[PDB]
């Protein structure tokens, strides 16, 4: 996620695993998703957990 | 206090639909923009695009 000028902007990829262990290696160039206009400062996140 | 609003009264009693546009910047960039038509595009020519 960045907080540019009047943008948010969000990247997303989805990659397998296969093991079970820390980040895998090897590179994965995140896409951009949606430009999100929006003027809103952003200084605090947090997660939504089910 | 409330209108009579009849068919019959002159134009300086008849009601009236007004509807007002206002107009906002500074506030988000460039959400609310006008129509932008276009054209139909050629190949092979030297065009401005
Ligand atoms: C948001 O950030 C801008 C740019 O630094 C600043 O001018 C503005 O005062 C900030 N607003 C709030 C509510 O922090």
């Amino acid at each position: 996620f960045k907080n540019i000028d009047g943008y948010f902007k969000i990247y997303s990829k989805h990659t397998p695993i296969n093991l079970e262990r820390d980040l895998p290696q090897g590179f994965s160039a995140l896409e951009p998703l949606v430009d999100l206009p929006i003027g809103i400062n952003i200084t605090r996140f947090q997660t939504l957990l089910a | 206090q409330s209108y009579g609003f009849r068919p019959t009264y002159g134009v300086g009693h008849q009601p009236y639909r007004v509807v007002v546009l206002s107009f906002e910047l500074l506030h988000a960039p460039a959400t609310v923009c006008g129509p932008k038509k276009s054209t139909n595009l050629v190949k092979n020519k030297c065009v401005n695009f």
